[PDB]
């Protein structure tokens, strides 16, 4: 700001930047999508690991 | 405001005092003033005319004293007097030179006001003798992968960038000056190298051209371009690599590194002959000056490596030499080559086969060589130029039926050929520099075809910052590759190859 | 800021040449008379002090 001698923007951009200091607001979207996943996911999962398990000592 | 430095401009100019010796000019024809005067006058002392042109004076006649005039002809007319200036050639020094381009005498012409200096120092003092010197020993990379494995380039030693006419030779230099970045930002002051660009002979734009690409990859605040340009008067083109020399000292005196890049002295010597020649010095060896030798020489010794008695600075130096047509017999290359310490050799038909950075391996040598290096790097490609040594010699039975060995050799080096180019104005950091050579050397990448060479380069860049940038950093900061290193290493390549 | 220093630049010119108008008027006046006898007496007082 020191450097400009027009200064009269440095103000208008300080303050402009410093208050939509947020630019984007937060997305915490993986808690509906990660947790369905994981139920589909954690069934087959021990599904094979039960079969198989069996299977081996079979 | 700019009204203010004005008034403080005309309030910091006095009134002067009695200016001994004058001088006359006699005749003044071809740049040439010869004035009858100056009784005493120091040779090679800078004296001022009555126009305003500066000049020296390189003659001391008998009767005349032979002022070479640093502007232009029509300045300067038949009879006027010749002030006497009173202090041999000599430039301000000082650390305040950093970040300004200024001209020959010194005179700020980037145009961000005075020059701030700590010296002025004379602008032909000898070169550093016998006992203040000490071995090299210190790496400078140059962060051209080529340069830093092929042809090691150490602190103080001077090397020639020798090469065809407009085959970017400056491009190469110029990215040398990028690297140094990297170590400069940091706070060891026994890493900075500051360079320092002396732009002898180019036309005012593209010494433009090459501000303007210092300042975009942010690296204008350790450079100073000394430059004097195409258009400028032959005394100043002649004093200009001199000039360059004594920013340089400022450096070296004081204990830092620095790098001095003369580009190009194939045109400096083009300088030396238009004054000696006009001056009607008796004329030599393929019309250049006669002691063209010794005006090559001189410059090109005050690059040094000084002792620690004496400071333990340095000076390192790459000269550019412009090939006319890649004759390397021509007088002035010949005279240059044998002066300095090692040679890069660009060639113009590896330029147009796609190998930029253009060094023609098997012309290309350093004398200094094991000196420098980075103890790392030297390990993990003393094979990569016995690879290429077989590669070059297996390179013309590429036109049959050819033994397996031969077809061994052949995979491996055109692969190993492909890998070391590099994109052209972006240096490459050294710790990147020992992975990548180890796959081509270790010969997993062997496998890979050589369109993709390129694609996997930057992947195992990308891979190895993921995958291990501990490894990354123990091998930037160790410096030296032990044996756990080269294992964890192995394994690493191994895992990029698969993938 | 590139433009601010552009302006700076812009008026230091700007100023220059205004100031070779008033040089133009300076060398007219009979101060280029009284300058001398100024002049006379300084060389005198300079020459003098050697």
């Amino acid at each position: 700001r020191s450097v400009l001698k027009n200064t009269s923007v440095i103000d208008k951009i300080e303050s402009y930047v410093k208050q939509y200091k947020p630019v984007k607001i937060d997305a915490s979207k993986q808690l509906q999508v990660i947790e369905s996943f994981e139920k589909h996911a954690m069934t087959n999962a021990k599904e094979t690991e039960s079969l198989v398990s069996k299977e081996l000592k079979d | 405001e700019v009204s203010s430095i004005l008034e403080e401009r005309i309030k910091g100019v006095s009134d002067e005092a009695n200016l001994n010796e004058t001088g006359r000019v006699l005749a003044v024809g071809d740049g040439i003033a010869r004035v009858f005067g100056l009784n005493n006058i120091q040779a090679e002392e800078l004296v001022e005319f009555s126009s305003g042109v500066k000049g020296m004076a390189l003659n001391l006649e008998p009767g005349q004293v032979g002022i070479v005039l640093f502007g232009s002809d029509r300045l300067v007319k038949e009879g006027e007097l010749v002030k006497r200036t009173g202090n041999i050639v000599d430039v301000p020094v000082g650390p305040g030179l950093l970040g300004r381009v200024v001209d020959a005498l010194g005179n700020p012409i980037d145009g961000k006001g005075p020059i701030d200096a700590a010296g002025r120092s004379r602008a032909q003092v000898k070169a550093p003798g016998i006992l203040p010197r000490r071995s090299v020993h210190e790496p400078v990379q140059t962060g051209l992968k080529a340069v830093d494995a092929l042809v090691p380039i150490g602190r103080g030693q001077r090397e020639l960038i020798i090469g065809d006419r407009q085959t970017g030779k400056t491009a190469v230099a110029l990215d040398t000056i990028l690297n140094q970045k990297r170590w400069n930002n940091g706070s060891d002051e026994s890493k900075k190298l500051y360079c320092v660009y002396v732009a002898v002979g180019q036309k005012r734009s593209t010494v433009a051209q090459l501000v303007q690409t210092l300042e975009q990859h942010d690296a204008m605040k350790y450079s100073i371009i000394v430059a004097a340009t195409a258009s400028e008067a032959a005394p100043l083109q002649y004093l200009a690599p001199f000039t360059a020399a004594s920013i340089g000292e400022w450096f070296r005196d004081n204990g830092k590194h620095a790098l001095i890049v003369y580009d190009d002295l194939s045109k400096q010597a083009v300088a030396y002959r238009q004054l000696s020649l006009l001056l009607r010095r008796p004329p030599g060896r393929e019309a250049y000056p006669g002691d063209v030798f010794y005006l090559h020489s001189r410059l090109l010794e005050r690059a040094a490596k000084l002792s620690e008695k004496e400071g333990s600075g340095s000076l390192t130096a790459l000269p550019v030499i412009e090939t006319q047509g890649g004759d390397v017999s021509a007088y002035i290359p010949t005279n240059v080559i044998s002066i300095t310490d090692g040679q890069i050799f660009l060639e113009a038909e590896l330029f147009y086969k796609g190998i930029r950075p253009a060094i023609n391996v098997g012309l290309s040598v350093s004398r200094v060589g094991s000196a420098a290096q980075v103890k790392a790097l030297k390990q993990v490609a003393g094979s990569l130029k016995l690879f290429l040594a077989q590669y070059r010699e297996v390179a013309a039975f590429a036109q049959s039926d050819l033994d397996a060995s031969t077809k061994q050799t052949l995979v491996r080096g055109e692969r190993l050929t492909q890998l070391l180019k590099q994109n052209q104005y972006s240096p490459l950091a050294t710790e990147e520099q020992v992975p990548l050579i180890y796959a081509g050397v270790n010969g997993h990448l062997d496998g890979i075809e050589l369109s993709r060479i390129g694609e996997f380069e930057s992947s195992f860049l990308s891979y190895l910052k993921s995958n291990h940038n501990e490894l990354l950093t123990e091998i930037r900061e160790k410096g030296e590759l032990s044996k756990e290193l080269l294992a964890s290493l192995k394994s690493a390549t191994e895992s990029f190859v698969a993938t | 800021v590139r433009y601010e220093a552009s302006l700076r630049q812009l008026e230091q010119r700007q100023l220059a040449k205004s100031v070779i108008s008033r040089v133009q008027s300076e060398l007219g006046n009979p101060k280029f008379q009284e300058k001398v006898l100024q002049q006379s007496i300084s060389e005198i007082e300079q020459l003098l002090s050697k």
